[PDB]
């Protein structure tokens, strides 16, 4: 029931739209407005449109949901375009985790990673095909032997 | 050449002159001759005395490969921190040197305390022994010495001390020397490019 609601599988089709049972599934029954996604669509792209929704619905007012929701819709860009670094799921699941009830100043962003956290979780291989080059933040520095964390 | 006149040390008479030779009042060609061949056979025979202090002595030894007496050396080389109860030591053995006589102040000790501005300390030389030439490091390198020995034997080819103590002007007249820094301004500013520090 919304954009801000956790994503469900074929299995949890049996399930009675209730707010105990959506609940327990995994999700929340939200407005009871469900959407169908088809086979035809990419998990990615779909959470990318989601993110890049709630991160520009947001006030500014709490760090955790102005800053981290964006950068959430950066890693799901480059994951889309074939650009993903080793790490990016794990910053996505710790932003989902780190976005959650009680951390930002009200539930815009607690309901924000629901999709996020569900797409990684039902289908995660169509957030590791994402992830294609070496991860590297730093250029290489003339002058500077770099320290070579293993 | 202006030239500094020390006529007969923190306090002491230091008036500014102009080459006492070339004045025409005092102004002998065989004078001038002679003035040359004493500063000629100084410069090309400074004995040392390396007063071992600190660190530095150990570069010195280095470099070395002697007047063991005061009495016998021409230049005394601090080497070391000046430390309080050393001090007294530095100041007796420089007083049992015979003119004429040189120090060169070798180590950012010697030259004005270094790292070492300390209650057990005394920040520099200078402030109790006069200095010739200042050699900056810590420990300056062995090859530095050579150096400031070399500066040394310029600076003493300069000099117009008395030819005798009994006859003419009894007065040190040390000639004031470009300072290396604004010698060597041009070529130091002209760098451009070095090797990174990546290799050995
Ligand atoms: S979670 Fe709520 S208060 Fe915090 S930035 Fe988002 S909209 Fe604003
Ligand atoms: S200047 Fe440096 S190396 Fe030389 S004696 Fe002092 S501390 Fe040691």
């Amino acid at each position: 029931g919304g954009a801000g609601t956790d994503f469900l599988t074929e299995a949890h089709l049996d399930l009675p739209m209730e707010f105990e049972s959506i609940g327990k599934a995994g999700s929340r029954l939200g407005t009871a407005l469900a959407m169908a996604v088809d086979h035809e669509i990419n998990m990615v792209s779909l959470v990318r449109n989601l993110e890049e929704f709630f991160a520009r619905e947001s006030c500014g007012w709490c760090t955790p949901c102005r800053d981290g929701l964006p950068w959430s819709v950066k890693i799901l860009r480059a994951l889309e375009r074939g650009e993903g670094q080793p790490g990016d799921i794990e910053t996505l699941e710790q932003l989902c985790r780190f976005l959650g009830p009680g951390k930002t100043f009200c539930a815009h962003a607690p309901g924000a990673v629901e999709p996020l956290q569900s797409a990684i979780k039902y289908f995660r291989e169509e957030f590791e095909a994402g992830i294609k080059q070496p991860f590297s933040n730093t250029h290489l520095i003339n002058g500077i032997q770099p320290n070579l964390l293993k | 050449m202006d030239y500094t006149l020390t006529r007969i040390y923190p306090l002491q008479k230091q008036e500014i002159v102009t080459d006492p030779l070339e004045q025409e009042v005092n102004k002998n060609v065989f004078m001038g001759k002679l003035n040359d061949m004493v500063n000629w056979g100084r410069k090309n025979s400074i004995w040392p005395y390396n007063f071992g202090l600190s660190c530095c002595y150990v570069e010195m030894v280095t470099s070395f490969t002697l007047r063991a007496s005061p009495r016998q050396a021409d230049l005394m080389v601090v080497a070391g921190t000046c430390f309080t109860k050393m001090a007294p030591v530095i100041q007796r053995l420089y007083d049992q040197m015979l003119e004429p006589k040189w120090v060169i102040s070798m180590g950012a000790c010697a030259n004005s305390g270094g790292m070492y501005d300390i209650y057990s300390v005394v920040q520099g030389v200078d402030k109790f022994i006069p200095v010739d030439v200042y050699i900056p490091g810590c420990p300056p390198r062995p090859e530095a010495y050579m150096q400031a020995l070399m500066l040394l034997q310029e600076s003493i080819g300069k000099e117009r001390r008395p030819l005798s103590w009994v006859v003419g002007d009894q007065g040190v007249y040390r000639a004031n020397m470009q300072s290396e820094r604004e010698r060597k301004r041009g070529e130091r500013i002209a760098v451009t490019n070095l090797r990174t520090p990546d290799e050995i």
